[PDB]
């Protein structure tokens, strides 16, 4: 499966080439490194504590987890009414962490042809694995993570197949321990149980509408 | 240069190491089905001086349809094992290929090889892959599949009634098939393979347990009499699980207790309807 | 050494490749019909000092570029996809890491391992050992864990695939890959083929649908004919895991393809206790730990949730800046995971 | 998982003391409790020890009903250990060997068989128990029942049993079936034995027994060629070859049965091979008989009976006779068969030489009446042994097949080809002679 | 369709009996087969609807 450059006529291997990833998967990577400090988020302290302690801490202070003999949390899901500060916290985490960040969107994974969505999901996880410690952020998860139902209407089955591939990548054969995941959803009542499991999206952080103090801090 | 009749890529059954190992005796009952199948693709080969005398025409092919697991492919394997004619086994999903033209080319090659080997049988399993009635003619994939089906119909109609080339096709969903296939001259014999009744169940149980040990305390009549709608695969699985329990308990003899437990395991009853009805 | 390497490089530069083809038929002693993978078919010769008895109708061959002469016969090709399937790494999970599943382990082993070590028992009884199993149950019960344990602790060849990954956009390629996978198994007997998340391609075949639907049903038909068709499989076993057994084809669930339907349900009290012990063993615990209370509070949990209990207890300890866990941390963790469970629909489906 | 070795070691002697004192019931209750605990813990060694000790305690009390009930209950105990049951059955088999009373032995053996029916771990024990039961039945005087009991077994499948034991069981089944007069069943059983077995290290007595049984089976209906082959196999054994008398009898039987066997390619090859043996000299008269039957010349029944009549039938003290031609009805039948063999040999020779003969002359040369000779020749023709056509009106027997023009022309062509080859060979010889005698 | 099929079935039954003419008994057996299979298909459809 490697990629090698060969002579045009002799067909002799002359150079081993870097792996190949889809243009979309390559665009999924973050190069501008947003600039939003945690201080710019007001009203969310428990949620920020949970997200950092689940994502950033394992990467830096892995010694604590190794000593305590407990596996780090696998996946963080952020849910709440719109405008409660989810993509903002994702941007803040990307800004403050210096590991690879793979921004992604739910509808970005739904593709015309059959199998292309699963191909994209697996290629994205492969790129994250290749590039050192990494974070994958799947915003608008509800686009592909909707509940499975026995219906005669096609089209939904393709997104279901992409969702199954995503589930396998998150947790399954060949455990992954170098690529974390952050997910944001406006709706959790429609998400599939297999996607809300405890081995894939362990920490489900609720983002409530701000209170009086939160509103004052935001203003 | 003119090469020998066929180079071909659709190989023929080697009939020496690829020949199935299913006898006619290994099958239990299905006497009517065996008669019809061995008549529609051997009787025209024989006789033929009685077939026109009465104004009926010999059938070009046979369609075996029935529930999922009542002997279709097993009978196909039996006829392949016990027939001297050339055998060309195919599955419908093999015809569909990426590059346009390859599918019709494969169909034509199959039928040409059958023609070259004069007494030959063409067996296509799961024809629903090609012969689906519905179609979306604005895709290209569906158009190519329809092209494959049309080429198959053309080839099957292009027979001179003087070559012993018969076509057998097994389909679990005979309703979904395009009527063109059932049109006369094409597939004409429709053989049903229904779930065994009491007598067929008894015969299947006997023929499958004739190889096991089956201590005398086992009375297969009690299991035959039970009113459960089961297939030959179900019966074979009952016997297989009885043997598995015997092996687990480390015995070379099968007991009625094992048979009862295997029946319960394999004929698992559906959810019971509530009693406030009835 | 540098000059040896340079000389080797210079010598290797002046070497031309060889076209790879398939032999369709031998016409005479020095005439073969060969089909290059490109598509065209040629009449070609054969190198004299070559065992021509080994150029059967289907043998892969290396052809000279200029004269197209047959210069070598090669073993059957293994697709890089199938190689990747076979070369997965399921950690090193052992059967002791699985708790609460004893009967199910026994049944799965009876199907896959026992016929590959002691065929004599089955021969004596007079039954052909069963082929396939179907691991169905609520999420997080241990189906993939069981598959990983089998792959790690057993000695036969293993082929792990995801049904969602089998699919391809081009027409017929999914069926082609299934055929290649089963040919690989047949060649490298004995083999276990593990199709995780089967419902991706195995679903009830509708009458009214779309082109993509019909393509997936064609893939499923190819799979079914491979599992049980004109050619028997003999020493190739199958394991399939699905969270939704109800939406499966009766042909695929037929007791000739998936002989045993193993049910991996949510853990009982004892299963919960065993899972908790397994996942809390490696933690540095100070003070008496009463697993019974955690078990009583963890009703309706799965193995993943019981592991998350330990993980959250460790996280609480890390937050407190402690190098050990305590029963209070465990209780807090079980309460946290129990609260989290409210966002999931608790329902199971059966193979009906 | 939880060892009970210390507990079992500490407890068992106390239970034995109490049992010998007379505390049978209490001791059995306590040992049953201990066995339940050990089985639950999955302690194989502890369970086996408890079971064997309990059986021994019940045995050294002459409590036969207690022994039987205990064995059945402990075999049927839920989740019992197969190794423990095997050890208990082995000890009980030793006890059954030791016991002497007939009905008690019968009941214990029956209970053990019922317990061990259909179980891989205990199958050699069941086979041995069935053999003992069949022996007891035969000694009591039920040969039919013994044969049925021993035939019910299927020894060729038991993979644990050794080859020696399997062969012994098969041979015993063959002997019992022959004693009960079931020859089809005897042949079916005998098919199991692989003759290659009697070559490894010690398959001498078994080989002799099997070959003697096969000789009896074939001789039942007349299989002279196979009987000769069996006798050759017997004669080949070093044990028989060591002693002069045994190998002499074996060779006598081999020669006699090869003579008696009807003519065919295999019979001719066997006769030639037997004749090509140096040991035959010690049996001079039998070698003369073999030469008589191998030479292609007419032989007379009266002359044969005069010369070898007594040696092959009654015998002499220096060379004892054989049961081949004894005074029994079997011997009378074999003598008649030898006469028929002589007649057939004469007919074959007078067909090899002779294109046409008269029926009177054929009868005069076969030493039979015209009607008897006609019947013999007709039977041979119908059976397809020889070709002949009887012209009853003229009394002529024609031994030459019809000659087609194709056949005549083919014979002429073959003669021409042979002539050309001979001319070439003669030319080669002439060239050699000229080379040798011409240079000088 | 049923009337068309019964004729072919009667012809095939005459073929099996190996005579060049169809018989009244052949037609009776042909109807018994075709009408019964049609009823079987109808009841199968009814069960599928159920
Ligand atoms: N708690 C907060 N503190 C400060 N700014 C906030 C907070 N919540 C939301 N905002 C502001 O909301 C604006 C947009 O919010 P954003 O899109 O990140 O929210 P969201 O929860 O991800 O939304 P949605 O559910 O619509 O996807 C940002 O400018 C951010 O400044
Ligand atoms: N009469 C019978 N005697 C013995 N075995 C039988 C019989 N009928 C069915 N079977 C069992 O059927 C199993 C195979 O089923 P078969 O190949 O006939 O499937 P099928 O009906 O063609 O399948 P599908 O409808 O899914 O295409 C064999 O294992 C055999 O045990
Ligand atoms: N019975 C169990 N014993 C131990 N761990 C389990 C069990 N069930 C689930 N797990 C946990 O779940 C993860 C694997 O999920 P698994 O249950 O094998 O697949 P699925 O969730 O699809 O059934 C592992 O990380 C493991 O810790
Ligand atoms: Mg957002
Ligand atoms: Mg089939």
């Amino acid at each position: 499966g490697d990629l090698v450059g060969v002579n045009k006529d002799s067909y002799l291997i002359l150079e081993t080439l870097p792996t190949e990833y889809d243009s979309r998967v390559k665009a999924m990577e973050v190069d501008e490194r947003p600039t939003e400090q945690y201080s710019d988020i007001g009203g969310l302290d428990k949620q920020i504590q949970e997200l950092v302690e689940a994502i950033v801490l394992p990467m830096n202070h892995k010694e604590k987890f190794e000593n305590l003999g407990i596996q780090p949390p696998k996946g963080v899901l952020m849910y709440g009414p719109p405008g409660t500060g989810k993509t903002l916290l994702a941007r803040a985490c990307a800004a403050q962490t210096k590991a690879t960040f793979l921004k992604l969107a739910g509808p970005q994974l739904v593709q015309m042809f059959i199998g292309d969505g699963a191909k994209l999901v697996r290629d994205a996880f492969a790129l994250a694995k290749e590039k050192a410690p990494s974070i994958i952020f799947i915003d608008e998860l509800d686009a592909i993570g909707t509940k499975r139902f026995d219906s005669e209407k096609a089209g939904d089955r393709e997104v279901q197949r992409t969702m199954l591939e995503l589930l396998n990548q998150l947790d399954g054969f060949q455990p992954n321990t170098q690529v974390k995941v952050i997910a944001a959803t406006n709706r959790v009542d429609i998400l599939d149980p297999a996607l809300l499991r405890s081995g894939r999206l362990d920490r489900k952080i609720e983002f409530p509408m701000p209170n009086e103090e939160a509103r004052a801090r935001i203003m | 240069d003119v090469l020998p009749p066929e180079a071909d890529s659709s190989i023929m059954m080697l009939t020496s190491d690829q020949k199935p190992d299913v006898m006619y005796a290994d099958i239990g009952g299905m006497d009517i089905q065996k008669q019809e199948v061995r008549e529609a693709v051997e009787l025209p080969l024989t006789h033929f001086e009685l077939y026109k005398q009465i104004g009926i025409d010999p059938p070009r092919g046979v369609l075996m349809y029935g529930p999922p697991g009542c002997g279709k492919t097993m009978l196909a394997k039996a006829v392949a094992h016990h027939t001297t004619a050339a055998f060309i086994r195919v599955v419908g999903s093999e015809f569909v290929q990426k590059y346009l033209g390859e599918g019709p080319r494969m169909v034509r090659d199959v039928f040409r090889l059958a023609k070259e080997n004069a007494p030959a049988i063409i067996f296509i399993d799961e024809i629903d892959a090609i012969a689906t009635k519905r179609f979306d003619a604005q895709t290209g994939a569906d158009r190519e599949v329809q092209r494959i089906l049309l080429e198959l119909l053309n080839q099957m109609d292009g027979f001179d009634q003087n070559v012993n080339v018969k076509v057998i096709m097994a389909t679990n969903r005979a309703d979904t098939l395009d009527p063109a296939l059932l049109r006369p001259g094409r597939l004409d014999r429709k053989i049903e393979f229904p779930l065994p009744d009491r007598r067929q169940k008894r015969l299947i149980f006997s023929t499958i347990t004739s190889k096991m040990n089956l201590s005398e305390e086992v009375d297969l009549e009690d299991y035959v009499a039970r009113p459960d709608k089961i297939s030959g695969a179900d019966i074979n699985s009952i016997c297989q699980e009885s043997g598995m329990l015997a092996v687990r308990e480390n015995r070379y003899i099968v007991l009625a207790k094992d048979f009862e437990k295997a029946y319960k395991t394999v004929i698992k009853k559906d959810e019971q309807e509530h009693e406030f009805y009835k | 050494k540098q000059y040896e390497k340079s000389e080797n490089d210079l010598k290797a530069l002046q070497s031309v490749g060889q076209i790879v083809g398939e032999v369709l038929k031998q016409l005479t002693e020095e005439k073969f019909i060969v089909k290059a993978t490109n598509g065209p078919r040629y009449v070609v010769g054969c190198r004299r000092q070559l065992d021509k008895s080994k150029l059967k109708p289907g043998t892969r061959v290396a052809l000279d570029m200029t004269t197209l002469t047959i210069m070598r016969y090669l073993p059957r090709e293994v697709d890089p996809l199938v190689y990747n399937m076979s070369h997965e790494d399921p950690g090193n999970v052992s059967y002791s890491e699985i708790g609460g599943l004893s009967e199910q382990i026994r049944e799965l082993r009876e199907v896959i391992e026992l016929p590959l070590t002691n065929p004599e028992l089955f021969q004596r009884v007079g039954i052909i050992p069963p082929k396939g199993c179907l691991l169905y149950g609520p999420p997080g019960t241990g189906k993939t864990l069981l598959a990983r344990a089998v792959a790690s602790q057993l000695d036969c060849n293993f082929l792990k695939v995801v049904s969602s990954s089998i699919v391809d956009k081009y027409i017929g390629e999914s069926a082609r890959l299934i055929r290649e996978m089963f040919n690989y198994a047949r060649d490298h007997q004995p083999c276990i083929i593990f199709m995780d998340e089967i419902d991706a391609i195995g679903g009830r075949r509708f009458s009214e649908g779309t082109s993509a639907d019909r393509e997936i049903q064609r893939t499923l038909m190819e799979l079914l004919n491979q599992m049980d068709g004109f050619d028997t499989l003999h020493r190739v076993k199958m394991i399939m895991a699905t969270n939704r057994p109800d939406t499966l084809d009766p042909a695929l669930l037929r007791p000739g393809r998936l002989d045993r339907k193993i049910h991996i349900d949510l853990p009982n009290e004892q299963a919960r206790l065993d899972i908790l012990k397994i996942h809390a063993g490696p933690i540095t615990k100070h003070g008496e730990i009463d697993y019974e209370a955690i078990v009583k509070l963890s009703d309706g949990f799965n193995g993943a949730d019981l592991r998350n209990v330990c993980t959250e207890a460790g996280m609480f300890a890390i937050r407190a800046d402690h190098d050990f866990v305590v029963q209070e941390d465990f209780m807090k963790a079980v309460r946290k995971v129990a609260d989290s469970k409210k966002l999931e629909s608790k329902l199971d489906y059966k193979p009906v | 998982e939880v060892d009970y070795s210390a507990t079992v070691d500490q407890r068992l002697p106390e239970c034995a003391k109490l049992a010998k004192e007379g505390r049978l019931q209490e001791v059995i209750e306590t040992l049953l409790s201990l066995e339940k605990q050990t089985r639950t813990a999955s302690d194989m060694v502890s369970t086996s020890r408890i079971l064997v000790a309990v059986v021994k305690m019940c045995y050294e009390a002459k409590e036969w009903d207690l022994l039987n009930e205990n064995i059945m209950l402990l075999s049927k105990r839920r989740s019992q250990l197969k190794q423990a049951v095997a050890k208990m059955v082995q000890q009980c088999c030793t006890y059954v060997e030791e016991i002497t009373d007939l009905p008690i032995k019968l009941r214990l053996i029956d209970t053990l068989r019922m317990v061990t029916e259909g179980k891989i771990y205990v199958e050699i024990e069941r086979a041995r128990l069935t053999k003992t039961l069949a022996t007891i039945k035969e000694q009591n005087g039920d040969v039919k029942e013994a044969a049925s009991i021993l035939q019910e077994l299927q020894v060729e499948t038991y993979g644990s049993m050794e080859k020696k034991e399997r062969v012994e069981f098969i041979l015993e089944q063959m002997r019992l079936c022959l004693a009960v007069k079931d020859y089809i069943r005897t042949q079916i059983i005998s098919k199991k034995i692989n003759t290659k077995f009697f070559q490894e290290e010690n398959t001498e007595k078994l080989k002799l027994k099997y070959y003697n049984l096969m000789i009896q089976l074939d001789q039942h209906e007349g299989s002279y060629l196979s009987i000769c082959k069996h006798y050759r196999a017997i004669y080949d054994t070093p044990c028989i070859q060591a002693e002069s008398e045994k190998w002499q009898q074996a060779l006598k039987s081999v020669v006699l049965y090869v003579i008696l066997a009807p003519f065919d390619n295999e019979q001719s090859d066997l006769v030639h091979r037997i004749s090509g043996d140096k040991k035959l000299e010690e049996i001079p008269k039998y070698k003369d008989l073999l030469k008589l039957f191998t030479t292609m010349e007419l032989m007379r029944w009266s002359t044969l009976v005069e010369d070898y009549g007594m040696e092959l039938r009654k015998g002499s003290l220096e060379s004892p006779a054989t049961d081949v031609f004894g005074s029994t009805e079997e011997g009378e039948k074999r003598w008649k068969d030898l006469k028929n063999r002589v007649v057939e040999h004469n007919i074959r020779i007078m067909a090899k030489y002779y294109t046409r003969i008269t029926m009177k002359r054929m009868a005069q040369l076969l030493d039979l009446s015209v009607d008897e000779s006609e019947a013999f020749l007709s039977n041979l023709v119908v059976n397809k042994t020889i070709f002949a056509k009887v012209d009853r009106l003229a009394g002529i027997i024609n031994f030459q097949r019809p000659k087609d023009p194709n056949n005549l022309l083919n014979d002429w062509s073959q003669k021409l080809n042979s002539l050309m080859s001979l001319v070439n060979k003669t030319t080669h010889l002439i060239a050699k002679e000229e080379m040798i005698h011409n240079l000088q | 369709a049923e009337v068309k099929g019964v004729c072919t079935e009667a012809g095939m039954y005459a073929l099996r009996e190996r005579r060049v003419h169809v018989t009244q008994e052949d037609f009776e057996m042909a109807v018994a087969k075709v009408m019964q299979k049609d009823s079987e298909k109808n009841m199968s459809i009814k069960k599928l609807w159920k």
